[PDB]
């Protein structure tokens, strides 16, 4: 049981590594838009340049929306928040101990 | 060019033999430049999306 247990633990840690890897690029996908919005504060800009910035931001947000819709690990979606604090669909359990009742939960909110 | 209305729908070439033609033709080229800039922004979003997807 313990031998299966550390295998389960390392698989779960790999899953968490997948989550964080899904997170760093999203941090970038927020920050570059933050920079663009800060740049937009300049009054020297026209209105057509603002429209082009909005057009850019359209696809830019489409990127993170597509990632959230398709962020998956072992035929299971992650960023949809099906497992949030107020989970609506189901839960995951990590059987880290040999006993049947030694299972633990992790909570991730909706990232859409 | 026809889509950018630089030439007529039948293929007529935008002439500048008249002084007033040059003044009115200015707005045409400004609109063409604006559309080119919009397409440039579109391609910018395109490659930004491509590189984000690649790293992910």
């Amino acid at each position: 049981g313990l031998r299966q247990a550390e295998r389960n633990t390392e698989d779960g840690m790999s899953l968490i590594q997948t989550t964080e890897g899904f997170l760093q690029e999203s941090n970038d996908i927020i920050q570059r838009i933050r920079t663009l919005a800060i740049q937009s504060s300049n009054g020297i800009y026209t209105e057509e340049d603002r429209q082009m910035i909005q057009v850019e931001v359209s696809q830019l947000i489409d990127e993170v929306d597509r990632i959230a819709s398709q962020a998956e690990f072992n035929k299971m979606n992650l960023l949809q928040g099906d497992f949030a604090r107020g989970s609506r669909a189901t839960s995951m359990w990590f059987h880290i101990g040999p006993n049947m009742h030694q299972r633990e939960r992790v909570f991730i909110a909706t990232m859409t | 060019a026809r889509s950018l209305n630089l030439k007529g729908q039948s293929g007529e070439l935008l002439s500048l033999s008249t002084a007033d033609k040059s003044n009115d033709a200015i707005g045409t080229l400004d609109a063409a430049l604006t559309r080119i800039s919009k397409q440039r922004a579109n391609l910018g979003a395109y490659f930004n999306r491509l590189e984000h997807a690649a790293k992910g």
